[PDB]
């Protein structure tokens, strides 16, 4: 539902 | 045949650009730049001598270079190799030769731009509970080490703009694992928590690796909301490469349950997690509140160099 980054 | 320092003897600049979708602008956020000074004189520094940089805090390179040359004008006078910290250090590290040329020269000096993240915790291991002490939100000295010698520049690093309150989640990519480490912490109960149930379960493309797993409460989180702490409680683990669940007890006022495991993605650019989240606070009724996330690589830089050499 949602989205989301890395490091 | 032997050692020589003081090769790196200036931090120019340390300025971040965006790498990344989605996240924060912060010191663990791709891709800070450091742009150092360096110099090697040939009366000092022969073909075959190695120096070592040390970079203290920083949690790997953000490149598919295994090394980097000190050039000038073309002629690769030295060649440094890329030694990421990542979970097996607290610092990353540059090891370095100086290179035979094809012409004898006097001496040479340049910059060399170097594209990192520093290290300012995400999982329960030694290396992120040390390193989650590394930097405070605003102003720092950020300082890298060359044998004795310090090289240091200022920078200003944000704070996490996300709520400590709610969950917090975090994915970093450990790129000579072909890995990535994936958080999840508990909303906040002030008053401690009765019990509750952590963790996540990765869709088709991704799966959980169950040796590297870490379970703990922390006290209180840093300024990134990353743990500080990772103390025992009372929990049962249960861990599968499709998902890690884990139930708990009581949790004192003022700690905060969190897991974290590696995955291993056939894509590490893209993976989709589905976290379980609930919880109990002492004094509360359960909260019941799954979400997903589905979690975007970062575009890597590469390193390079400039400078200017003297000849007699």
């Amino acid at each position: 539902a949602k989205q989301a980054g890395d490091v | 045949r032997k050692t020589i320092t003081g090769v790196f003897n200036s931090f120019d600049s340390l300025t971040w650009t965006r790498s990344v979708e989605y996240v924060y602008k912060g010191p663990e956020t791709p891709t800070w730049n450091a742009v150092l000074g360096w110099s090697l004189n040939s009366t000092t520094a022969d073909p075959g001598d190695t120096f070592t940089l040390i970079l203290p805090c920083v949690f790997k390179f953000i490149t598919t270079q295994t090394s980097v040359d000190l050039t000038a004008d073309g002629v690769s006078y030295a060649t440094c190799d890329f030694n990421a910290g990542e979970e097996f250090t607290t610092f990353s590290s540059l090891s370095c030769t100086v290179n035979s040329v094809s012409v004898s020269y006097a001496r040479v000096s340049g910059t060399v731009k170097l594209p990192i993240t520093f290290n300012v915790g995400g999982t329960g291991s030694s290396v992120d509970l040390a390193d989650s002490k590394c930097f405070t939100a605003g102003k720092n000295t950020v300082t890298f080490m060359d044998g004795d010698t310090k090289i240091s520049t200022t920078v200003d690093f944000d704070a996490s703009p996300v709520s400590p309150s709610g969950y917090i989640t975090s994915s970093r990519i450990i790129p000579s694992l072909n890995k990535l480490s994936s958080l999840f912490v508990v909303p906040q109960c002030e008053n401690g928590y009765t019990s509750g149930i952590m963790g996540f379960v990765a869709s088709n493309g991704a799966t959980i690796d169950c040796s590297n797993v870490n379970i703990g409460i922390s006290k209180g989180l840093n300024d990134w909301n990353f743990p500080v702490s990772s103390e025992s409680f009372s929990y049962t683990k249960t861990c599968t490469s499709t998902s890690i669940t884990v139930e708990f007890q009581n949790v004192p006022a003022g700690y905060r349950p969190f897991v974290d495991a590696y995955i291993s993605a056939e894509n590490i650019d893209k993976y989709t997690l589905t976290y379980a989240n609930e919880y109990t606070c002492e004094n509360g009724n359960t909260v019941v509140d799954p979400f997903t996330l589905t979690w975007w690589g970062y575009k890597n830089s590469e390193a390079d160099s400039d400078g200017d050499v003297i000849v007699v």
